[PDB]
RNA sequence: AGUGGAGCCUGCGGCUUAAUUUGACUCAACACGGGAAACCUCACCCGGCCCGGACACGGACAGGAUUGACAGAUUGAUAGC
């Protein structure tokens, strides 16, 4: 059968938006003392299922958990 | 030059070696013998009805089509 | 009460859905205690195709593999079978939903794949459409082999061997017990008088084309017995070729 | 595992739903 | 200038329910129904763009696709670009053009001037 | 009894337009596609986000690959794309 030519044309899709890689975010949660005491910087969520381990985000005014969608003042 | 005359074609390769590419003879000598360069522009029929169809990628402007209106496809 | 009026409202939203931000009441369905009562008010059968994709997108992310599985089994999988029977090809959003359903492979296999082949009524067209999504999405080796073992032990149909081939097409390193089930699967047709389709031979081809290195002499010669009883003019010499040029361990 | 297998916050979202379904048609503000 | 025996100053300071009585029927109906989200957004934008301007100068033009928008007395003074399917039309909103829609300003079709006919 | 004359409505040519989506042209072309099209229908036009396989090679990842995400600010859109 009569073959199609296939055309060129170059349009760059190389530039595409990717969210920023935050490196080593575990140290921001806890401040360890020289003796060995653990101090938590962020509020821990007291929800139904996501307790004891899951922290809340520090907004400019409020606190926000990232699993259950709990919001404060 | 007046025919008949033998005609050879060589091409400078590397180190100054002449390489025989094409052999022939001299034909009629005249400037009135017109050589015509062709350009074939491809297009794509993507909407097809009986006897009349819609073609794209042959042109990109509007008055490009209007310029080459008398050209038979 | 008043909650019944909220979800009867979103029932008329999801039936006419196409795009945009969904109502927040819909996004918190797997967080609820009595979620199956709520879902019946929203009427999943009356939903638009576009809504179905974002419905699946909710259930796959909100954890609970057991809650995720039962959504696919009751809502998603019947709708897939409803449209392949009707339109003959699948809707785009409905297809995109199935790729999103593979974010929880456990709930995917136990909810979509295994229940489909166990029904027996699964057609060839149904199998290729869903089976192509297996080829597209990378699946964990443990879960990949676990689904492969069930299908090998399963009752034979034309639609069944399509899935089995496509799982071997992924070309992961296999558990050794799975290989024993696969050999026992194919050797189950050694005495069968039934005419076997071309898709069956291709599945046997892909098994030997990749996993010729992990076949012992006992099962290796048992396969040569199989091709001698159930032959093919085109494919059987190729499997015979692949067995004869095989290096074990 | 494979073969061997086989409210306060709700009221907040409910009120947020009606809040949104009021803000879609304003009919009041200046 | 006067609209239904009411001046611009009065109009602006007037109640929203009182305009639902000082318009044509269509407009009254629309205002009863309520302004849609997009419309509200547009209005807010307009409010911003008239606010953030030099007192001597004409305000910066806001482009929009909403030709289903009714012109309220709050929009008088602003310059709006309205899409007619292909191109925008920068329109200064006059006091006279309140009881109208934005659509009837940016015309969606070119007027017909006849070419001489072929084989019929 | 009309139509053909008049106004209007609709179909097909033709004419415009960014687009005025469309096969059939003396019966079987001509209110045929149940086609009364604001949206959908819509096939047409002007715009704008979005992602588009498997395979082989080279890079990043457990010192998170990636998914999902409340509110606010953006463009013609309640775009956690
Ligand atoms: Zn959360």
């Amino acid at each position: 059968a009569k073959k199609r030519k296939k055309k060129s044309y170059t349009t760059p899709k190389k530039n595409k938006h990717k969210r920023k890689k935050v490196k080593l975010a575990v140290l921001k949660y806890y401040k360890v003392d020289e003796n060995g005491k653990i101090s938590r910087l962020r509020r821990e969520c007291p929800s139904d299922e996501c307790g004891a381990g899951v922290f809340m985000a520090s907004h400019f005014d409020r606190h926000y958990c990232g699993k259950c969608c709990l919001t404060y003042c | 030059t007046f025919p008949p005359a033998s005609v050879l074609l060589f091409k400078q390769k590397s180190n100054g070696m002449h390489s025989l590419i094409a052999t022939g003879h001299l034909m009629s000598v005249d400037p009135d013998r017109m050589v015509i360069k062709r350009v074939v522009l491809s297009g794509h029929p993507f909407k097809i009805f009986t006897k009349m169809a819609v073609v794209r990628y042959m042109f990109f402007n509007r008055e490009d089509v209007l310029w080459f209106k008398p050209v038979e496809l | 009460p008043r909650v019944l009026e909220v979800y009867r409202g979103v029932r008329e939203v999801l039936s006419k859905y196409r795009s945009g931000k969904l109502p927040k009441a819909f996004k918190i369905i797997p967080a609820l205690s009595n979620w199956e009562q709520i879902l019946y008010v929203t009427e999943p059968e009356a939903w638009t195709a576009a809504a179905m994709y974002q419905a699946t997108r909710i259930f796959a992310s909100n954890l609970k593999e057991r809650m995720a599985q039962r959504f696919y089994n009751l809502v998603l999988l019947p709708r897939v079978r409803d449209d392949v029977a009707e339109y003959k090809r699948l809707n785009f959003h409905l297809y995109m939903a199935l790729k999103k359903a593979l974010f929880k492979p456990g709930a995917w296999f136990k909810g979509i794949l295994i229940p489909l082949c166990e029904s027996g009524t699964c057609t060839l067209r149904e199998a290729i459409i869903v089976g192509s999504i297996i080829t597209k999405c990378s699946i964990p080796v443990l879960h990949s082999s676990a689904a492969m073992l069930k299908i090998a032990e399963m009752e034979y149909s034309g639609a069944n061997s399509i899935f089995l081939r496509l799982l071997l097409d992924k070309k992961y390193a296999l558990p050794y017990r799975v290989l024993d089930a696969l050999v026992f699967h194919f050797l189950g047709f050694r005495t069968e008088k039934r005419e076997l389709p071309v898709l069956w031979h291709q599945c046997l081809l892909t098994l030997v084309q990749r996993y010729k290195a992990d076949l012992a002499t006992d099962q290796k010669e048992a396969l040569l017995e199989l091709l001698r009883l159930q032959p093919h003019p085109q494919l059987s010499p190729e499997i015979r070729r692949e067995l004869q040029s095989a290096v074990p361990r | 595992k494979f073969y061997e297998q086989y409210s306060n916050r709700l009221q907040e979202v409910l009120n947020d739903y009606y809040k949104e379904k009021a803000e879609n048609c304003v009919k009041l503000n200046t | 200038f006067t609209y239904r025996g009411v001046d611009l100053d009065q109009l602006l300071d007037m109640s929203y329910e009182q305009l639902m009585q000082l318009y044509s029927a269509r407009q009254r109906r629309r205002l009863n129904r309520g302004l849609r989200r997009k419309q509200h957004s547009l209005l807010k934008r307009l409010r911003k763009a008239k606010k953030e301007a030099p007192p001597m100068e004409k305000p910066e033009v806001v482009k929009t696709h909403l030709r289903d928008m009714i012109i309220l007395p709050e929009m008088v003074g602003s310059m709006v670009g309205v899409y007619n399917g292909k191109t925008f039309n920068q329109v200064e909103i006059k006091p006279e053009m309140i009881g109208h829609y934005l659509g009837e300003f940016s015309i969606t079709y070119k007027p017909v001037k006849h070419g001489r006919p072929g084989i019929g």
